[PDB]
C-alpha cells in the first residue's frame, strides 16, 4: 500500500478524480527528476538532487493546504492520500506546528547531524542575516543550503 | 573595470560542451579505478587545448566577488568554466589590488588555492615551490604550437610577447634561438601562476596565420618553471635585488622593535 | 521590525516558498 | 536532544544510484574509497534482504532500509 | 530475449514476397496508432523503398498520417536495437526505419523501436542485401479494437 | 544443538545498524523489496570491479 | 543472459501490474473470522 497498487490496496475514495490531474503533473516531474543526467561537476550534481526535495514539499504542500486550509476534501481521501504516500506524513505534522509552517524539508531541523548541534542556516531570518552583514559591509555569503538548496525557509519569510 | 567592473561574466563552454572526462584511446581496456587506459602502449597522450582564455571578452563580475573570493577560477584561466556569474571563483586577471589580499595566504598556496611543495618536480612541472619564489615561466614546445612551419626568431619573440602581454606586468622577454626556448619574467608571483595555467597547451597560431583550420592536431606550447640564470649579469642582478629588499625590511624590523620598546 | 515590512519583503523574492530567490 | 531519524523520499536514493553508474570524474574519487569500505558490510546487508523476502501469498512488500 | 509480448499483427504484401510484421502495442501505444491508422486508410500503399544507409537502415512509406504532426516519444530499455528485421520509426514527418545487418546502437535514443518481423520472413528482408513497392495489407491482429475504425 | 549450547551475552547491545544511523553519512527511506534487492547487485558489482 | 546489467527498477518494473499470488479461496461460511485479514502483510497490524 505505499506506492503500487496491490489487492492489498484499498480503492480510492470520493474526490480524488478532481485533484488527479495536479498529482499527475508533480509525479511525471519526478519521472524527468530521478534519471541520470550525466553531468561532471560535483556543484551540478547536488543541484539535481535539490529538485527532488522541492518537487517532494510542493507535493505535500498540495494536499496539506486542500484539508488544512480550504476543507475540499474529505478525511477519508486524506487517510488515503498518507497511506498510499502521496503527502509525506512528518512534514505536514510539522506545518501544523508554531515556527515550522513553511520548513523546507525534516533534515534541516535535526541538529545531532550538524558539526554544531544547531539548525540549518536556512532556518535563520532574513531580517538577522542581513544584521551581521551590516557589521562587516559585505552582503551575503549564503544562497542554497546544502541539503535543499533553500533560500531560506523561515516563517517571518 | 571597463572589461571587468561593469560586465558580469560570461559562460566560455556550455556545460554539454564540455569534453568528456574519458581520455581517447590509449590501451585495450578501461581502468575504472585510476580513468586510464591499460593493456598495451600509450601514444604520447598530449593535446592542444580546443578552448583559451579571452581577457577582455570573458571578464566580468562573479558570485565570488560579492562573497570576497581570494582564489581565481583555473578553469577560468584556461577558458572552460560553465557556471559564468554563478561561479565562487574570481574572473578576471589579478591586479595589485587583489593581490595585496593574497599576502599572507601566497607563501604557501598559488593565486588558484593550491598548495605548493618542497622539493619542485624532475620536470618543473605544475604547482611551485614554498622554499623559492619563481615569478619566471620557461616556454617550450614552440616546435609544436607553430605547427611545425618556419617563422624568424625575431618573430617568434613578438608572437610569444603579445600573447602573454595581457597576463599581466611582464617584466622581460628573450626568445633564444640556439635553444628554443623562452624566458618570460613577470612583476608578481601570482601572474605568473596565472599564466602558466592560462598558455599551458595552447597554439601560437594565429587566424590569419594560414594553418588555424589545422591547428588542433599539435602538441602546444609547453610551459614549465624557469631554472636559475646562468649568465653572471643577471647573478650579480640577483645579488643587487637581493640586498635592496633587505633593507626595506632592514627599516620594518626596527618599527616592529619600536612599537615593541 | 514591523509585520507590515515584513510582509513588503517576502513579496520581493521571486520563486513563491522556500526556493524563492533572494536579489 | 535527540530528534529521530528524517524519512525521506524514495526518489533521492533512486537519484544517488543513478548518478553513481559510470564514475570517470575526479569528483568520484572519495566516493570509490567508500565502496571498498562497504564491502565488509555486505554479507549483513544480504542477509537483511533475504530474511525479509516476500511469501508466496504477498504481491509487493515495502519495507524500510539504510542507504549511505 | 527479454523483450516484452507482442499484440498486433499485419501482414504486409510486397511485390518481393510477404512481411510478417508484429507489434508492441501495450508498450508502445502512440506508433501503433501512427502505423495501423496509415494501413488501413491506404496512405502506406504503392510506396518505394526510398533510401538506403548501408549498414544502418532502409526507409520507405514517408508519407504523413494526421495534421502532418510528430510523434509524442516512447522508449522502453526492454526494447532496444540489437538485432536486423526491427522495425523503428524516425522523429521526421511519419516515417518507417528498417535496421540492416550490422545493428548498430548509435540509431537508439533518437528513433522509435516499433516492431519485428516474424522470422519466417527475413529471408525475405534478406533479399535486398528497383526497389519493392507494397501492394496490398492485411491487419490480421488488431490489439486497438476500440481506436481503430471507429 | 541440545547437547551444546551457546548462551548470548548480556553486554552486547549495540548492534551494526543502530550504530550507523547514528551518523550524518546514513538516511532511512522506504522502497520495494524487488527495487532494494536490485540495488544490492548493483551496488556488489561495483565493489568487486 | 551474463552480458546483462541488472536491470533497472523504475523504468523496467514499477509500471507493470503485478500477477496474483498464490491464496487459497476460503469458503465463505468456515472461514468467516478470518477470511477478511489472512493474506496481509502483518495480518491485523491495525486493532487496537
Ligand atoms: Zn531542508
Ligand atoms: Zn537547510
Ligand atoms: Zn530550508
Ligand atoms: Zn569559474
Amino acid at each position: 500500500m505505499p506506492r503500487i497498487k496491490t489487492r492489498r490496496s484499498k480503492p480510492a475514495p470520493d474526490g480524488f478524480e478532481k485533484i488527479k490531474p495536479t498529482l499527475t503533473d508533480f509525479e511525471i516531474q519526478l519521472r524527468d527528476a530521478q534519471k541520470d543526467k550525466s553531468s561532471k561537476l560535483a556543484a551540478k550534481s547536488n543541484e539535481q538532487l535539490w529538485e527532488i526535495m522541492q518537487l517532494h514539499h510542493q507535493r505535500s504542500r498540495y494536499i496539506y493546504t486542500l484539508y488544512y486550509k480550504r476543507k475540499a476534501i474529505s478525511k477519508d481521501l486524506y487517510d488515503w492520500l498518507i497511506k498510499e504516500k502521496y503527502a509525506d506524513k512528518l512534514l505536514i505534522a510539522k506545518w501544523r506546528k508554531t515556527g515550522y509552517e513553511k520548513l523546507c524539508c525534516l533534515r534541516c531541523i535535526q541538529k545531532n547531524e550538524t558539526n554544531n548541534g544547531s539548525t540549518c542556516i536556512c532556518r535563520v531570518p532574513r531580517a538577522q542575516l542581513e544584521e551581521e552583514a551590516r557589521k562587516k559591509g559585505t552582503q551575503v555569503s549564503f544562497h542554497q543550503c546544502v541539503h535543499c538548496g533553500c533560500r531560506g525557509c523561515a516563517s517571518t519569510d | 573595470m571597463t572589461s571587468w567592473r561593469d560586465k558580469s561574466a560570461k559562460v566560455q563552454v556550455k556545460e554539454s560542451e564540455l569534453p568528456s572526462s574519458i581520455p581517447a584511446q590509449t590501451g585495450l581496456t578501461f581502468n575504472i579505478w585510476y580513468n586510464k587506459w591499460s593493456q598495451g602502449f600509450a601514444g604520447n597522450t598530449r593535446f592542444v587545448s580546443p578552448f583559451a582564455l579571452q581577457p577582455q571578452l570573458h571578464s566580468g563580475k562573479t558570485r565570488g566577488d560579492n562573497d570576497g573570493q581570494l582564489f581565481f577560477c583555473l578553469f577560468f584561466a584556461k577558458g572552460m568554466c560553465c557556471l559564468g556569474p554563478k561561479c565562487e571563483y574570481l574572473h578576471h586577471i589579478p591586479d595589485e589590488e587583489d593581490i595585496g589580499k593574497l599576502a599572507l595566504r601566497t607563501e604557501v598556496l598559488d593565486c588558484f588555492g593550491r598548495e605548493k611543495f618542497a622539493d619542485y618536480r624532475e620536470d618543473m612541472g605544475g604547482i611551485g615551490s614554498f622554499r623559492k619564489k619563481n615569478k619566471t615561466l620557461y616556454v617550450g614546445g614552440i616546435d609544436g604550437a607553430l605547427n611545425s612551419k618556419h617563422l624568424k626568431p625575431a618573430q617568434i619573440e613578438s608572437r610569444i610577447r603579445f600573447v602573454f602581454s595581457r597576463l599581466g606586468d611582464i617584466d622581460r622577454i628573450r626568445y633564444v634561438e640556439s635553444k628554443n626556448c623562452g624566458f618570460v619574467k613577470f612583476k608578481y608571483q601570482a601572474n605568473a601562476e596565472f599564466a602558466k595555467e592560462a598558455m599551458s597547451n595552447q597554439t601560437l597560431l594565429l587566424p590569419s596565420d594560414k594553418e588555424w583550420d589545422d591547428r588542433r592536431e599539435g602538441t602546444g606550447l609547453l610551459v614549465k618553471w624557469a631554472n636559475e640564470d646562468p649568465d653572471p649579469a643577471a647573478q650579480k642582478r640577483l645579488q643587487e635585488e637581493l640586498k635592496l629588499e633587505s633593507l626595506n625590511m632592514m627599516v620594518h624590523l626596527i618599527n616592529n622593535n619600536t612599537n615593541s620598546a | 521590525f514591523t509585520k507590515s515590512e515584513l510582509k513588503r519583503r517576502r513579496k520581493t523574492r521571486k520563486g513563491d516558498g522556500p526556493w524563492g530567490s533572494w536579489s | 536532544l535527540y530528534t529521530p531519524k528524517a524519512e525521506m523520499p524514495p526518489e533521492h536514493l533512486r537519484k544517488i544510484i543513478n548518478t553513481h553508474s559510470d564514475m570517470a570524474s575526479k569528483m568520484y574519487n572519495t566516493d570509490k574509497k567508500a565502496f571498498l569500505g562497504a564491502l565488509k558490510y555486505l554479507p549483513h546487508a544480504i542477509l537483511k534482504l533475504l530474511e525479509n523476502m516476500p511469501h508466496p501469498w504477498e504481491q509487493a512488500k515495502e519495507v524500510k532500509v539504510l542507504y549511505h | 530475449n527479454i523483450e516484452p509480448q507482442t499484440t498486433a499483427k499485419c501482414i504486409l504484401y510486397t511485390t518481393k514476397g510477404n512481411i510478417a510484421i508484429e507489434l508492441w502495442a501495450k508498450e508502445c501505444p502512440e506508433t501503433c496508432k501512427r502505423f495501423l491508422s496509415m494501413l488501413s486508410d491506404g496512405t502506406f500503399t504503392n510506396g518505394e523503398f526510398k533510401e538506403l544507409k548501408p549498414t544502418q537502415w532502409l526507409m520507405f512509406n514517408a508519407n504523413s498520417t494526421g495534421e502532418y504532426r510528430t510523434v509524442a516519444e516512447e522508449k522502453n530499455p526492454r526494447i532496444r536495437f540489437n538485432r536486423d528485421g526491427l522495425l523503428g520509426w524516425d522523429r521526421r514527418r511519419n516515417t518507417w526505419f528498417i535496421t540492416v545487418l550490422a545493428d548498430s546502437k548509435h540509431v537508439l535514443n533518437d528513433c522509435n523501436v516499433f516492431g519485428k518481423i516474424v522470422g519466417k520472413s527475413i529471408y525475405i528482408f534478406r533479399e535486398i542485401l528497383y526497389p519493392a513497392v507494397l501492394k496490398d495489407v492485411e491487419i490480421t491482429i488488431p490489439f486497438f479494437e476500440d481506436i481503430f475504425g471507429s | 544443538n541440545e547437547l551444546h549450547p551457546t548462551l548470548p551475552t548480556n553486554h552486547n547491545k549495540t548492534k551494526l545498524l543502530k550504530s550507523l544511523k547514528n551518523t550524518k553519512y546514513f538516511q532511512q527511506t522506504t522502497i520495494d523489496w524487488v527495487e532494494a534487492g536490485l540495488q544490492l547487485c548493483r551496488q556488489g558489482h561495483n565493489m568487486l570491479n | 543472459d551474463d552480458d546483462e546489467p541488472p536491470l533497472s527498477y523504475e523504468q523496467h518494473i514499477e509500471n507493470i501490474e503485478p500477477l496474483d499470488p498464490i491464496n487459497l479461496p476460503l469458503d465463505s461460511q468456515d472461514d468467516e473470522y478470518v477470511k477478511d485479514w489472512l493474506y496481509d502483510s502483518r495480518p491485523l497490524e491495525e486493532d487496537s
